[PDB]
């Protein structure tokens, strides 16, 4: 029925993703993940699951240059909110040295507000857990 | 003193924060008492940490790329291993992305940071010898393609198996 789509690139897919949709799923919330590094070729069968998706969860490589990633990679991912005008959307910027002011700039050009990061001050579990309340409450509404 | 306690050794700020915070409260979450190293080595008394781990019931020692910086750390293992040889203590090593011939034959940047800080020192030997037998007990290995999430439930699940065994 009603489900959760992660998106995000390879090198934390098996890492921090994991947890993350592992958490969602202690907390009974069905949720798939997919990878963005796929061309648009194998993402086609991808876009069917995130346009059905309730909540729409952007895991963003923060360490990393959003001119030289968005557009490549996550453009994609949020031009199925269109399609699903009740689906929500949440952003994480998750990395260990944050380009941070490059990406806020970048998802405010994109209309993004929903916003979680990586602190140095938190675990990841904690951020996992912050992430898992957020879409709870988006999940029902 | 606590008498289901599982002792979590390792050394690592990034690793504290990321995979071990995982397992961290995922051990919590299966009301699991545990001890987390000195992580930092920010001197916590090394008596007390070794006396920790000889209260401990079962140790996970988890060899990442920086355990073998610390002196502190290595003469763990060694407390570790002596421990395991009176049979007061589970040990299950975890090798968080590297290969378990790399710890046991000090390969790499593994031994290249052991070398370095064990230069000169007498207890060197000993030290060797306990990198070359510990990852003979069975263990959980965790490499790039590994699903953390499952390894997590996995050491988990060994956990919990060693303390009804108990």
């Amino acid at each position: 029925e009603e489900f959760v789509c992660i998106s995000c690139v390879e090198e934390v897919r098996y890492s921090f993703v994991s947890h993350l949709s592992e958490a969602l799923r202690r907390k009974g919330i069905n949720n798939v993940v997919v990878d963005v590094d796929i061309d648009d070729l194998l993402f086609k069968e991808s876009q069917a699951k995130i346009e059905k998706a309730g909540v729409s969860v952007m895991v963003l490589p923060g360490n990393c240059d959003p001119s030289e990633v968005w557009l490549d990679k996550f453009a994609k991912v949020l031009e199925c909110q269109r399609n699903n005008k009740d689906q929500a959307v949440v952003s994480v910027l998750y990395g260990d040295s944050l380009l941070r002011d490059q990406w806020l700039s970048e998802l405010d050009f994109r209309g993004l507000s929903r916003i979680h990061q990586s602190r140095k001050e938190c675990s990841d579990s904690i951020l996992v857990e912050e992430i898992v309340r957020d879409v709870y409450e988006t999940h029902f509404y | 003193p606590p008498q289901h306690q599982v002792f979590i050794n390792f050394r690592g700020a990034d690793l504290r924060r990321r995979f071990v915070s995982h397992l961290v409260t995922a051990l919590k979450l299966n009301n699991i008492n545990v001890f987390i190293d000195d992580y930092e080595d920010r001197g916590q008394p090394l008596d007390v940490l070794l006396k920790r781990i000889e209260e401990s019931k079962i140790v996970l020692a988890i060899f990442s790329g920086n355990y073998t910086e610390s002196v502190w750390c290595v003469r763990e293992l060694e407390k570790i291993k002596d421990c395991t040889d009176e049979g007061t203590l589970v040990a299950i090593p975890i090798f968080y992305k590297l290969e378990p011939s790399t710890v046991r034959d000090l390969k790499g940047k593994f031994g290249d940071r052991f070398r370095s800080m064990a230069k000169g020192d007498e207890r060197k030997k000993k030290w060797k010898e306990a990198f070359n037998l510990i990852p003979n007990i069975m263990g959980i290995i965790i490499d790039k393609k590994s699903v953390e999430s499952e390894k997590v439930n996995e050491i988990v699940k060994a956990v919990k198996t060693a303390l009804t065994g108990i």
